[PDB]
């Protein structure tokens, strides 16, 4: 439900 | 947070998502003590009873925010925890007493208008503060109601109740670690805290220097909003030993 | 940090350091009977 992170942070 | 209101912008500096990487939600509230430093409920990271046992790795830090959904480009940083410290005598077979958690950052945050921490109290600033009457303040992106979700971050001012009403609300052994929140029905004002609501704050602003502290942390209750039913907060203060313990230990 | 947090704590710097009030602050000034 929640949008997308910028994958740097995983 | 149960019959609240939106949050403001710059409203809540201090205020944390826990959010668990994968799958992508927000596991709980916290807060932003230090630039280090985040202060969580011990619950928001272990609760053997229904498997729950977050390791490092599992969770991410996100702070600026605002908007519960939306990753907040510009305006929010997130972290990563480098160590996780739980309350040695936290009580998860009972009734979650010493219901606290530290998490410190991997690297240091950065404040701004929307990133800055939340004092905790004194021994002093506890005393006049923590009275029956008093108004304090919770903050979330829990549910909206017992049994919809926000768009924004939530805000509710409660008054905290007389000890004996707190235990005379529950079948729950409550402990001095705990105060509880809310108005009475008598009262006819409304306003939990609710699920997705843990670790977060309860605030209340010093009217000596009129600076803002942690009084409490979410940690349970019965239902959300429910008649002659509290909201059960941590006590910060009655924890504060154990916190400068841990950060002048490994700390920033 | 701890001892009363970290030193800039809890100064908001959309409020407080620029001395702007939040629509419900009040509220809690109020009832720890009216503030300084
Ligand atoms: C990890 C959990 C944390 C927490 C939670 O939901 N915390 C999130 C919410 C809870 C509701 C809130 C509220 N209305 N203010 C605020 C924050 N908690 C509870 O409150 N209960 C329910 C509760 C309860 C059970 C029987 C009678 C009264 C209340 C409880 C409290 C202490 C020990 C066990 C169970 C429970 O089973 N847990 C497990
Ligand atoms: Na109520």
């Amino acid at each position: 439900d929640f949008e997308e992170i910028p994958g740097e942070y995983l | 947070i149960v019959e609240g209101s939106d949050a403001e912008i710059g409203m809540s500096p201090w205020q944390v998502m826990l959010f668990r990487k994968s799958p992508q939600e927000l596991l709980c509230g916290a807060s932003l003590i230090s630039d280090r430093w985040v202060l969580t409920a011990a619950h928001c990271l272990l609760y053997p009873p229904w498997d729950k046992n977050f390791t490092e790795n599992d969770l991410l830090v996100r702070i600026g925010k605002h908007s519960r959904t939306r990753y907040e480009r510009n305006i929010e940083k997130i972290s990563m925890l480098e160590k996780i410290y739980i309350h040695p005598r936290y009580n998860w077979r009972e009734n979650l007493d010493r219901d606290i958690a530290l998490m410190k950052l991997k690297k240091p945050v950065a404040f701004s208008d929307y990133i800055h921490p939340v004092c905790l109290p004194d021994r002093e600033t506890a005393a006049s503060l923590l009275q029956a009457g008093y108004k304090g303040r919770v903050t979330g992106w829990g549910n909206l109601k017992e049994t919809g979700q926000p768009s924004v971050l939530q805000v509710v001012n409660l008054p905290i109740v007389e000890r004996p009403v707190c235990k005379d609300s529950t079948r729950i052994r409550i402990t001095d670690n705990m105060f509880c929140a809310g108005y009475k029905p008598d009262e006819g004002k409304r306003g939990d805290a609710c699920e997705g609501d843990s670790g977060g704050p309860f605030v209340m602003k010093s009217p000596f220097n009129n600076r803002w502290y942690q009084m409490g942390i979410v940690s349970w209750g019965e239902g959300c909003d429910r008649d002659g039913k509290y909201g059960f907060y941590t006590h910060v203060f009655r924890l504060k030993k154990w916190i400068q313990k841990v950060i002048d230990q490994f700390g920033e | 940090t701890f001892g009363s947090g970290e030193a800039d704590c809890g100064l908001r710097p959309l409020f407080e350091k620029k001395s702007l009030e939040d629509k419900t602050e009040r509220e809690l000034l109020e009832s720890y009977i009216d503030g300084r």
